């Protein structure tokens, strides 16, 4: 579970691979439950490079990118419970309000 | 190419990679809409095309 | 029971054939009863796209479509309970209270 | 008075609903008064859609619908006086002179 | 990736943006219109149906 | 008053946040009143980055971007008077004369 | 003559600016005669970029957009006439030979 | 015989060219016998984008627009025999057991 | 300038030089697809009006 | 065979120089054959300073730029056999398993 | 004429002061001349330290910069004759053929 | 006010220390003013060793640095008077007329 995808449930490959050294974790409504009759209407995924400072995550229905920029956390990835990822469910998150930024 | 070209760069890509992308949501559910009133107005037609051959609407599946 | 008509009384082919994606269901006062001497004097019938937050509906004596528009469905067929849909029975209703409306 | 007949005068109703979203304005000889011996040998009616920039019409002994498209009036219905709509009397006008017209 | 490549893309995303969106507002109201001379010259066979009934048109409201 | 609709007058969300440092201001014919039986026919919008030399704008009834590049305001929001924006009023402005440009 | 039209034979304003930088050139059969009783059945128009090395044009009764491009004029207007553009005259062109072209 | 009708049997031109790289494949009951007294009844249809892994067919008495999408033609037009296209005969079709698909 | 600028320089380089390059393979025959479905959509219109101009589809070519 | 490409097929020249001291080579499926009716939709490309430690490589059909780095080359070119690079066939690769790595 | 551009023609500061000792010149299309309606599509452009043994160069359309590296000159600018610079004229030069050389 | 930053406005440490001898004065436009709502578009920056005979200095809107080298103070820091340094205001001097040089 978690993981980027690898296929779509039309059977085709997911066409995109991430960068060098970029953990990411994806996250959505279903799990990895390719049954062939469900449907996923909403996504939650994240991104930070293993020797980042920053994680960043967008959501389905929400426009920008969001971060958080913990100085503290320098070799993680986003597998780590000390990282303050999107995780299964709050997938929508349509709205934030005092956790992550991306506005002024 | 030097250290200051190389910073700017980083603080383009950073623009450049947040420009709101929008919630492309709506837009497609209203055509998933207008096709089945299209298509029920539509149905309406034969309907009623059957009924002044047959002065029965036509049975069920 | 309940599903779009494949042929009318007179033995011909219904020649109509539904949208991609669209569930349809179609109700009438003598079911599917193909007895070559009854007569349906009335029909109720409703339409849904699949992945659309609308079902649509018209019956015999009524001008005008009338829709629903409820956003929690959005991936039923008219076939499920939950979608408030014209069944067998109310298969004129010349007027509507306050359940459905495409009026102003 | 003045709005679109729901019955005719031997007491059935007048199967005929508007569109989603038109006006309709209808008037005759003797108004409302379904006293179940009069004749009203004449009317005049006229729709518009709400969002419209025309007011259609037509009376009793015309052919042709007349209009009058004025572009100011966009968000009226033809209850509104600044419509130049065809009220209770003038309701034959076989004839137009320079107010409105559907001809060449 | 480089300085440059970062400037035709600010270059092109200009373009893109300005692509002369026209005024879709004559093209819909001209369907509002051609939606109430439909129904009048739909009303009107109602009328002088319901006149060849009972020798009048009908009482309004 | 002035700012991006957070809601459109059927209720449902904007669906639409703006960029991580952008100013934007907006004007329709009846402000802020979702009175539920307005129309609001024209709009005008303007947009600048905090850190640009460039407000952008359009209004409801043109087509192309208006731009004014005024090297002199770098550090201003839209908010601000010294930004030259189209402000309540002039909402269409259909036509511009000699103050800002997009044309060759 | 030989330019985009600002307003429709009804007295209406033709609702269309082109883009930031593009030359526009349009023919018709009667030229910028606004008679009031003419009629132009057919048109001819062509647009390039100031800076594109691509003219595209259409007609009246024709399917496609048409293109030259030749790399040689990359700072003309469809004004000039080393161009190759469709001018007044040859204002249909249901059919091409062997001049533009748009097909495989 | 198999290409896009240029001229209707009343000799007025068929007043439509397909786009820029399509091919097209047209089939009819009296294939191209223009004999002034003929009827055909009947048409089967079918295009392809010479670059699409997709091939779009109909015919005279069915509705929708009925696909292949075989990932292995990309570079093929439909006059290929491995395109598996409705040719001559076949030419109604009105119903489709197990090859082609556009329904759930 | 110094040595230590120039051994970030060719670390950002290479950084800057891989960002995951997406296969724009398929967001582009989607595109090809659907020109042709409209383009059949369109067509169709066309046989079945000519259709009730002759009582015949045309000849083929 | 197996050089960077001088010209395109469209016959426009391909508009890009290498570096002043590295090797390119080039693979796609039909070779150097500028037939003007073929369609070559793969590729397959390789780079190597000629005094590097590294051979840098990409296919179509991927996201990263896979390297090698092995220490023994350090003045050969990629035409060199004793290099490893990515030959003619093998041209899509969506994948690799354990021969060459740029993920974590 | 001939020297590094001040200006560019919308009227801004060239933003780009040379080293030190560095000798520039340059030359494009059009001249010295400002005259606000006029494109200068390519320039070529060379460089030399007052006391280097090497002259550098480039132009529109090309990659690498091109060197020539006579030690005869070591107290020459780009102004002096007898160093080969790229004059006015020969601004493109998308290639070299046996003057001067930065590939292998 | 007048030396070298501690730390940006972003509450970061400016990370960079002056060599074991060299004073260094720098200007900005709004001083100290750490007020976490100003924007700082400008500096200007000189250093001197304090056993040298010169004092560098460069600007915001510069390319070069510019020196003086008087051989007269030679035991000085740049918060001494008598040395000749860029002060607050005078930030930007995107040009130099006749006091300091870099140039030939």
């Amino acid at each position: 579970a978690g993981k980027i995808p690898t296929t779509t449930m039309g059977g085709k490959d997911f066409t995109f691979k991430p960068s060098t050294n970029v953990s990411v974790s994806y996250f959505t409504t279903n799990g990895a439950t390719s049954t062939a009759g469900t449907v996923n209407t909403d996504y939650a995924v994240n991104t930070k490079n293993s020797s980042g400072n920053r994680v960043f995550t967008s959501t389905n229905n929400t426009s920008n990118i969001w971060y958080i920029e913990n100085d503290a956390w320098k070799g993680k990835a986003v597998s780590d419970s000390d990282v303050t990822a999107l995780g299964t469910g709050d997938v929508g998150k349509s709205d934030f309000s005092g956790t992550e930024w991306k506005s002024q | 190419f030097t250290l200051i070209e190389l910073l700017i760069v980083v603080a383009i890509i950073g623009i450049l990679a947040a420009i709101a992308i929008p919630q492309f949501s709506a837009y497609r559910v209203k055509a998933y809409n207008s096709a089945a009133s299209s298509d029920l107005r539509n149905l309406k037609t034969a309907l009623e095309s059957a009924f002044a051959d047959d002065q029965t609407y036509p049975p069920e599946s």
